[PDB]
């Protein structure tokens, strides 16, 4: 069949993602970049759609730029040929979304699932389905991006709750308040910002800096475009730095040079201001749903810009407790369009568990070398095969000694089988071929078969508790062999190739 | 007469799980299967990209 | 046919058993892909 595929549009942040076994992911498009975004162009003939789009914009009649506004609206463009509708220009977006996820796949996507907001009703809600298959990929349902997002993460295994989500657009910004109906999804409360985020913040950056240039040299700044560029692109660094990092500095230099010593405390009373344009949208979720700060299960940081500590700061201080961070907030819808995408029309209850190996499993060579087959750590229902061969010519037959851990040596190491195997034809060592599948089940009780080719005789040994003990006993061994740090001096067995008479 | 009618009843039940029991069955298959091929591309781009 | 049924019904529960191995084998070496992997892509990029 096929794997139901996610597109978010969110007006200059949008993308098109996917579900690849158990671990959630964020496709990658035709641009170099993980995301290319939300506006697009015509000409003669061909379209142009994108990153490749949006530069053609500057320099071309043709660039559509954030058309989320118009969605459920009446609104008609008058452009060359044929006036167009939010409709069919959408209906672009995402063939170009489709020819970029099934240049990516393979296996193409023709069920897909969308991202809106969480505020939109009857109209619009209905236009993203409708457009959704515009383009000709069907939807089989529509989610909202704070719902969305919400169960990117998931709220389903936990109880009757409440929340309030962080989105963060590209230069908007918004919060949805929502609560858990013990396995439904309500949407309560909204607000936020037609116009705030993270461009803006890069030009209270390019701002304070262009003024403190005019405050030096006296030169002013903003007349100058590759200049500007330079100023966007070093400060928007700078900015993400704060957020990480303790300290800064920007260079800049070869201007015309600005090299500065980048401070946080003071970009942050640079940024400290719009933090409270914030406390309003979200103060006012907290009467339009009526509960205090205080009536909420879990809280969440979504959008772009939101990675610095600016908002968290404002937060913690805020409404008692940490934020979930446990995703990459950037593409965070994206994912989340698909989470249900496959809990539908696709795999269902999910143990995932006994997915590690106790310990690097081999068996006993040139006397009690012990080579590895199976390592530490692997998905346990799994088996691996190896064939040795003669120790010495005329091997009438051959015993079998396994291991278990990591240091190279013979009682350095857990007896695990011994059990022998007889009737080998005779003939020159190295010859004749004795195979050992170490078959491990997901159980652990370990299976583990030698047999001979020429002969099929074959002897195999069923083991019992492969452990019949605790953790910590084991990761005193796991620690023991790193606490060794070369017992390898049985390199010394190594040249023990002096068995080699000839 | 209702002695005869559980028969394919489970039955019914179960060749009913079984459905899905294929489907999602292979699709872990079909998936790897696909990535597999994924990261045997991602070795060519690392070939001169990287 | 009369416990035929009960027969199928047998294969079924069986095939369910038998499937859901046939599956656990499989997150087994999908996930273990991993490791490997990641530590093939790490001495791509070291170098190169």
């Amino acid at each position: 069949m096929s794997k139901i595929i996610g597109i978010d549009l969110g007006t200059t942040n949008s993308c098109v993602a996917v579900l690849e076994g158990g671990e959630v992911k964020v496709i990658p498009n035709p641009e170099g970049n993980r995301t290319t975004p939300s506006v697009v162009a015509f000409k003669n003939g061909e379209r142009l759609v994108g990153e490749v789009a949006k530069r053609q914009a500057i320099t071309n009649p043709n660039t559509i730029i954030s058309i989320k506004r118009h969605m459920g609206t009446d609104y008609k463009v008058e452009i060359e040929g044929k006036q167009y509708t939010p409709q069919e220009i959408s209906a672009i977006i995402l063939q170009y979304l489709k020819s970029y996820a099934e240049d990516y796949l393979g296996e193409p996507v023709t069920r897909a699932v969308i991202t809106v907001p969480a505020y939109f009703n009857d109209a619009q809600r209905q236009a993203t389905k409708d457009a959704g298959r515009i383009a000709g990929l069907e939807v089989e349902r529509i989610i909202n991006e704070p719902t969305a997002a919400a169960l990117a993460y998931g709220l389903d295994k936990e109880e009757d709750q409440t929340i309030l989500v962080y989105d963060l657009g590209g230069g908007t910004f918004d919060v949805s308040i929502l609560e858990l109906g013990d396995g439904v999804f309500e949407v309560k409360a909204t607000a936020g910002d037609n116009h705030l985020g993270g461009d803006d913040f890069d030009q209270v950056i390019i701002d304070y800096l262009v003024n403190q240039f005019k405050q030096e040299h006296g030169i002013d700044l903003s007349k100058d475009k590759m200049a500007l560029q330079r100023l966007k692109d070093a400060a928007e660094k700078a900015k993400k730095e704060l957020s990480g990092v303790t300290q800064t500095q920007i260079s800049l230099p070869f201007i015309s040079h600005l090299e500065m010593t980048l401070t946080r405390a003071k970009f942050e009373e640079l940024s400290a201001h719009l933090v409270e344009r914030t406390m309003g949208p979200v103060r006012q979720a907290l009467q339009d749903a009526g509960l205090t700060p205080a009536d909420i299960d879990k809280v969440i940081l979504v959008g772009g810009s939101t990675r610095i500590p600016a908002v968290q700061e404002a937060i913690k201080r805020e409404l008692g407790k940490e934020p979930h961070k446990g995703v990459n907030p950037d593409e965070v819808v994206a994912i989340g369009a698909a989470i249900q995408g496959g809990v539908i029309a696709g795999e269902v209850k999910d143990v995932v568990l006994l997915d590690v190996t106790p310990l690097s499993l081999g068996i006993e060579t040139m006397g009690g070398v012990f080579t590895k087959l199976i390592e530490r750590n692997t998905t346990i229902p799994t088996s691996k095969s190896q064939v040795f061969t003669t120790a010495a010519d005329n091997q009438t037959t051959v015993d079998i000694h396994v291991l278990q851990g990591e240091r190279p040596m013979a009682a350095d190491n857990k007896s695990l089988g011994r059990f022998q195997l007889t009737g080998i034809p005779p003939a020159p060592r190295g010859v004749p071929q004795i195979e050992v599948t170490f078959d491990i089940d997901a159980n652990g009780i370990v299976h583990v078969r030698a047999k001979d080719l020429g002969t099929n005789k074959e002897q195999s040994i069923t083991i019992k508790s492969s452990s019949g003990l605790s953790e910590e006993e084991i990761q005193r061994m796991i620690k023991e062999a790193e606490e060794n740090a070369e017992a390898d001096r049985k390199r010394k067995e190594a040249a023990e190739l002096r068995n080699e008479a000839d | 007469a209702e002695e005869l009618a559980a028969a394919k009843a489970q039955i019914a039940e179960l060749e009913a799980k079984l459905s899905e029991m294929e489907h999602r069955y292979l699709r872990l298959y079909a998936d790897f299967e696909n990535f597999r091929r994924r990261t045997r591309q991602e070795m060519e781009a690392a070939e001169k990209y990287r």
